[PDB]
């Protein structure tokens, strides 16, 4: 049986994770206590006499995000041991989450994962959720991904990670932690999907016409991507794309494993009725820079490998027509050596909508996960931020005192520079 | 007594084969529960070609469903006509091919190919005489393209005197459903040019044009396309299952349609297709079926037959038809455009008639074409493969399961050899 | 279930087997020729009239004069 | 057993031809669905001339309906006798000609002429061998003129010995239904003098006063006006579709009515026109059918036949009548009117008697007149074209798609050479 | 499938479009909430299940006119993002609507025109609604018509412009904005249709006997003419006259394309019972000098070409008869090189009536859109007023403040002078 395990590290992983497990419960009919009044095996383990528990662990050094889950309305869903807490947070220090504090909790963390990896009959991958800007996300995320590769080799690590915005970011030391996390994320995860905070702000302001959005509006449509990602494991479809099919069909080289995301129909209740939602209409909007979920312009780079996951009432011909019209549009550009560039997956289940959510029901939906050379713009802009503060050794004495050495910033800069150089040559026309 | 063993591989072939047994069991009169409920006696002489007698009057298909994912097992099993297959013949994997040709052929197929050769040997030993192995798969995938071609080499070595009917869809020109089609197809065709006795080239986009330009269906699902593919496969063995005025089995088609041992890929068309608005107006006669037969839009392959010369074509006519009226229509198409026909092969076309038509439709025909116009299809895969291979894109996967790049140069060399001999005979 | 059961045409066996006259009248299905309607309609000058005088309100019979 | 392919073009052609298939269907006993309901066997021997036999007794007409604005075909599809035509024959455009001749001849007629020739060629060998081709259009238009004449030029290119019978509506003398009537008519005539064989010149303003004065109709409309033209097109092929005492097909009228190859424009009259109130008063006899035939008021061309001499006349009588009553009444009109007939051709009038009259008529006849009096209509069209071309009015649209001003001079010369040649034989 | 995409620019365009889309929903039976309780495909798009949206955009830099639609009875009809607004208006400055405040809204405007054209299968034309005497109608209309040419090539554009009235005016810089706007719409608009307030208000005073008319009464009868212009696409008839007809049957040269307009039955409810509306009567009444939309005199010039679009119960006999009688009248004279003077067209359905409107239910209708040599009279008067205006640079520092160069004023003066010498030359015998 198909089966995936999600580890959620750091506050951003938990707060998104509070929204993803709110989505799968409404989708599969599981009540907050954990009892339904066959497809649930992808995310839920059926426990004993009619109870389903999630296959996720919640680990964070700061308990104050975790105890909202323990005392919330989903207190009876999760196993009590799966919600893992610590004494004090890493507190925006990568040296504290990887060396000082993270070493005590990572030994316990692999123990509960080994319980979930023993309960599976066929394991298909891992779903990491973290933010590279924080100490827990960068530090404990690097340590957990390091130990997972040694323990469970050649398994797919689908790490949905959140990166700082080029313009609108909240933490000062975010450029430092992003570079040190990328040095470990580059060589370990199989598919890493960037999420950007500011791009989702522009999505909610324009398409969802909400002038003042907060984090719980942001994490709902992030959870719409994850449900659209794994809908082929839970529900049937015309063209099933398994999680193991993603990494063999998206990454061309072992080092270029960064991809974007875009959810095409994002409309409110009063917008939906006036809008004639057609397959060609949503497909055109998915490639627009407005509906991209990372703050970058895809016209600058060239798309390299894009996969579309059509959810709902979509026949295999209107995806045949829409993809052809997309390829003939002059704005969208593919790389020369990859003439086949599209993966079309259709799942027959329409997307579920949460009451209180700002999305209305839509019969058809598209999630595009795109490998592009324009991600080099997302990593050069953070390479510029890391260069200025390290030019006079800012904030270094917090990292040096907490276990990490001075030298590790040098090759982390070199490894990120080696990645930007690799991105330019793979987009080079030959 | 000419039995056919059907094996289905991959998501594409199993969904195609689900529609195949949907149509054949409807033709032979078997209901979904497996009992016989037909009204004719002509269906009850040759059931053995596709079915086995079971205790209690149950009819089980000679089908072996093989896959690396349990997802497409559940899709076939939950649809209509899904219970007919044996529960023991539902062999499947758990990890999944992942659209990796090397994982299907070397790593994950190895733990399963021994399990599926147990089933194939079991069914072949049961039937009295093997007339061929009918495998339905794809070439752009990994489950039926990678693991399926391993099954082609395995059956061909313990059974070297039997035909192989590899019904395989090819990557489409207009769109692309995976991204590793040139890597998947070129390696799968490399296995098919030796072991497979003859192959049937299909594609999605030629079915879409038939469903839209000819049948005028606005919303064609995969069930609409697979029924067009299943209408082919009933027409290939039409003379085997039913009595006919001029019989033609799978070897007689093979000895005529294949002049040379590497030219065994064919482009196939099913003739009597009309829209619901045009059923009452189209007067179906033998000249009318022949006019639709050689039309380029009725081909279920992307190759336009106007570009290449027809080395050998064969006609599988089904129904009560006048014999010369069948033949003089094929003589008319030989001479009204003789430049489209090969000069050094006189009498290119072959006509065979069966007096039992498919249900509801009194006149029908199936076109099999060994035209050199299909060199453009393999030329497209060759130029798509050479573009990716020089930059080594999507290659760190395939070298990971023990499939080195030495084999991939050999795939391109054998790909170019196939198109070289097709272009050699245009002159 | 997919969109096919929502559209209404189930399995294309009618189109393949050419037995469409058994169906109830008006079944468009997914046929582009059948689901075509446009340009409106309006009687105009065809009211209470037809061309029959060749085959044997109008004419000189509708000529009037003075009361007798 | 002789077959005619009908092609209708534009708003004028489609609406006329819809009434053309209206009359011939109930004349042959065809219901709106297509079944046979006639009470005599005489209708059914000659059905392949205009219809193709379909399964279930359906009869699809040999009509190709073609245009550039799709709103016209929704009118024939919604009308009565609108469900008979084949939907493959329903070939259409989307943009519309817009009454520009060169736009309907070069830009959007180019993509459509490939489609209509595929339909017509498929209808060509569907029969044994064509008697000829019949088209209906209007010379002042842009859809039936620009695209119809290129259709005529190509169909003569591939079928040179086959016949052409164009029923063309010429522009008005008194009024203007489109402002670009003289531009369209002059370019249409320049094509039609070579490729077309017979051009039945019909004008609206001669149809209107027939409805108003001879037929006394208070409210004539296009439903009434097209039915007069439809009664003609049934009368020309009366001997083709029915046995007759003295038969006349298209080639019978071709060799008689045409003295010289450039002169093939005819004025046409339909004989038994009588209002409803005068029905009982008129006696139907052969002498008074002839007297109504030779009147200038009865001609459906605005040219007055008194001003010119009749080069050749042909009258197609239908019904149970004696063959001398048609004869000495043709001797009487040549003797009592000798100045209006040509001295260098003795016995100008050609006769034909058909045994089957139309529906509801005991006797009927149709007149074809090849006279030199039609030159004043062409000179009138030539006069308006000279007035506009010198100041190049309404002309940058025709040069917007590359048709240079040279072709207008070529059209005027071919118009002026033709109007002088009629005057040359008038002397 | 036929489709026309209407655009309404400026306050004059929107308020006419409020009356235009009121008439369209009444013809096809569309309820104001957006749902009917095949013929609608030229103006409305069947959205999902049981909902129709107009194929139009109301764009204006002043938000006051746009939100009246958004608060009115048709708030549920239009798509909420099809309606376009702005922060500050152009305010009678052609330089503002073209250069400094109209540029920021035209990028969003074509993004909806792109999506509306992608929703339609075969586009037949564009309908443009403005008045050249204002800022947004002239400035942003110049930006929209020019940018639609480079994007939507060889597509017909009907320009329904309301020109400044000769005797009365509502603004002082109207001669300035009219000359500059005519410089832009001369080269770009495929067919231009002239409207004038005084002649329409003279129509209401004589035939409709409304001594105190307003914009609501004026916009309805303009909307009735435009619905008759596209009635051939909406409904079938004898001689259908689609959009490309008016392009080539009314415009002889690539400069002479400013046409008049006339609607023959303009009769109130109580006058209609006593009036026998015959085609011979209304065709005579269509060409009357009191019945045009523009205050220019017919007999001062000669007609180039005339288009009689007929609606309702009209047989093709009497249009043949009445046009011949029109030609024989010596009061009107045509140009010497166009003996074929007319183009005719008949639709088979009568016009609908707005409930509460002034127009009566008439069984017949004429849309008399004619090309004349008398269009130079309304152009020379605007040319003369601008010449006196520009004599010592009145109201120029406002225009040159917002980016426009002083040389653009004299260039537009030469263009109308080029147009002025065109009409005298072409109409000369
Ligand atoms: N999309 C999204 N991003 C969030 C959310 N919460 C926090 N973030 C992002 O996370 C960043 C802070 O880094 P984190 O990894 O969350 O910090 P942390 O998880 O508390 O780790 P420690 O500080 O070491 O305890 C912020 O800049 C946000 O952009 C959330 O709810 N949704
Ligand atoms: N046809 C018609 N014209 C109107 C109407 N209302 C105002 N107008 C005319 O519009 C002219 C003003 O020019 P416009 O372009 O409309 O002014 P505007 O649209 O408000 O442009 P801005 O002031 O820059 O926002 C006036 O001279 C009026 O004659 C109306 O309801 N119908
Ligand atoms: N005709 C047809 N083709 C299909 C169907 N499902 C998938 N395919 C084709 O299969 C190809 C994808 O390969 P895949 O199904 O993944 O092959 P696998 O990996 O061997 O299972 C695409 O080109 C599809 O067009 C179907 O139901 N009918
Ligand atoms: N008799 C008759 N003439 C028609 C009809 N429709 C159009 N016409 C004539 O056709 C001429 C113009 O035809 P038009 O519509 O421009 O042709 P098109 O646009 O090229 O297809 C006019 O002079 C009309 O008199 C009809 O139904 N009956
Ligand atoms: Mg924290």
């Amino acid at each position: 049986m198909r089966e995936v395990i999600s580890i959620h590290i750091g506050q951003a992983g938990i707060q998104v994770g509070n929204a993803c497990w709110e989505l799968y419960c409404l989708e599969h009919g599981i009540q907050p206590d954990g009892q339904m009044p066959d497809a649930f095996n992808t995310f839920f383990s059926e426990t004993g006499a009619g109870k389903h528990v999630p296959r996720c662990i919640f680990l964070d050094l700061e308990p104050t995000v975790v105890d909202e889950v323990r005392t919330g309305t989903y207190r009876q869903l999760f196993h009590p041991e799966q919600l893992i807490s610590g004494k004090e947070d890493a507190a925006n220090n990568f040296a504290r989450g990887h060396y000082t504090i993270g070493k005590e909790i990572v030994d316990l963390a692999l123990d509960r994962i080994r319980k979930l990896a023993d309960n599976c009959t066929g394991l298909q991958g891992f779903l990491v959720f973290n933010a590279v800007g924080g100490g827990t996300g960068s530090g404990l995320g690097s340590l957990l991904l390091e130990r997972l590769s040694v323990d469970y080799g050649k398994k797919s690590k689908l790490g949905f990670t959140v990166y700082p915005s080029p313009q609108v970011s909240t933490a000062v030391v975010e450029p430092y932690n992003s570079v040190l996390s990328t040095h470990s994320l580059l060589e370990h995860t199989d598919v890493a999907v960037m999420l950007d905070n500011e791009a989702i702000y522009d999505i909610c302001r324009r398409s969802l016409d909400i002038e003042r959005p907060t984090y719980t509006n942001l994490n709902r449509l992030i959870a719409q991507v994850i449900s659209s990602l794994t809908a082929s494991l839970r529900f049937d479809g015309a063209l099933n794309v398994d999680i193991t099919e993603f990494q063999t069909n998206l990454v061309p080289y072992p080092r270029i494993h960064f991809m974007l995301s875009s959810y095409a129909p994002i409309i409110s209740a009063e917008k939906a009725y006036h809008e004639q939602l057609s397959v060609a209409e949503i497909t055109n909007a998915a490639f627009e820079p407005a509906s991209m979920m990372v703050k970058c312009d895809p016209r600058h780079g060239k798309y390299m490998a894009c996969c579309l996951m059509y959810r709902g009432d979509v026949v295999p011909k209107d995806v045949n027509a829409s993809v052809a019209t997309i390829k003939t549009k002059r704005t969208i550009q593919f790389v020369d050596w990859c003439p086949t560039g599209f993966k079309c997956g259709i799942n027959y289940q329409p997307p579920t909508v949460v009451p209180g959510g700002d999305l209305a029901k839509v019969q058809r939906a598209v999630c595009m996960i795109s490998n592009s050379t324009a991600i080099g713009e997302i990593f050069s802009r953070l390479d510029h931020k890391f260069d200025l503060m390290y030019a006079k050794r800012a904030f270094v004495h917090w990292y040096v005192g907490e276990g990490m050495e001075e030298g590790e910033f040098s090759e982390a800069r070199e490894d990120l520079a080696a990645l930007e150089k690799d991105f330019e040559e793979v987009g080079a026309e030959s | 007594m000419r039995e056919i063993v059907h094996i289905q591989g991959g998501q594409c072939g199993n969904q195609i084969g689900a529609k195949f047994w949907e149509v054949v069991s409807d033709e032979h009169g078997i209901d979904p529960t497996g009992t016989y409920h037909g009204d004719s006696d002509l269906q009850l002489e040759r059931i053995n070609v596709y079915f086995n007698e079971a205790t209690g009057g149950r009819y089980v298909p000679r089908a072996i469903l093989m896959d690396l994912e349990p997802g497409t097992m559940d899709s076939v099993r939950s649809g209509p006509y899904g219970q007919i297959f044996r529960p023991d013949n539902f062999v499947f994997g758990q990890t999944g091919a992942g659209n990796n040709w090397a994982k299907g052929h070397y790593t994950e197929g190895a733990e399963l190919i021994d399990s599926v050769l147990d089933v194939v040997r079991k069914e072949a030993e049961s039937c009295d005489c093997l007339q061929g192995f009918q495998v339905c798969h794809s070439l752009g995938g990994g489950t039926g393209s990678g693991m399926g071609t391993l099954l082609i080499s395995k059956i061909r070595e313990e059974y070297p005197d039997r035909m192989m009917l590899t019904f395989s869809v090819v990557p489409s020109p207009k769109v692309s459903d995976t991204v590793v089609e040139p890597y998947n197809a070129t390696l799968s065709v490399h296995q098919l040019v030796e072991n497979a006795d003859e192959c049937m080239v299909l594609d999605n986009e030629a079915l879409y044009d038939i469903c839209f330009r000819t049948l005028k269906l606005t919303t064609p699902t995969f069930g609409d396309l697979n029924h067009l593919i299943s209408a082919v496969m009933s027409g290939i063995t039409c003379c085997l299952r039913f009595p006919g005025q001029l019989n033609a089995d799978l070897r007689k088609l093979a000895v005529n349609l294949i002049p040379f041992p590497r030219l065994h890929f064919f482009m196939v068309g099913f003739t009597p297709l009309t829209s619901r608005g045009s059923q009452q107006y189209r007067a179906l006669t033998v000249p009318e079926l022949t006019q639709q037969m050689w039309d380029a839009k009725n081909m279920m392959c992307a190759a336009d037959p106007r570009h290449g010369r027809y080395l050998t074509a064969s006609a599988l006519f089904r129904g009560r038809m006048s014999t010369k009226e069948v033949d003089e229509q094929m003589l008319n198409v030989q001479n009204k455009n003789s430049s489209y026909f090969v000069e050094w092969i006189p009498n290119n076309v072959k006509s065979s008639v069966c007096d039992i038509p498919p249900k509801g439709l009194k006149m029908s025909a199936t076109f099999i074409g060994n035209s050199t116009a299909i060199q453009e299809m393999f030329k497209r895969v060759s130029e798509q493969f050479t573009a990716m291979f020089r930059r080594k894109a999507f290659l760190h996967w395939y070298t990971g399961e023990g499939m080195d790049e030495m084999e991939f140069t050999e795939a391109e060399s054998n790909m170019n050899d196939l198109v070289s001999e097709y272009q050699q005979y245009q002159d | 279930p997919g969109p096919e059961q929502r559209r209404g045409r189930q399995d294309l066996f009618d189109v393949v087997q050419h037995t469409v006259h058994l169906k109830p009248q008006g079944y468009t299905g997914g046929d582009q020729w059948l689901e075509h309607k446009g340009k409106g309609n309006a009687p105009g000058p065809e009211q209470r009239r037809g061309r029959r005088d060749l085959a044997d309100g109008d004419a000189w019979l509708d000529a009037k004069g003075k009361r007798r």
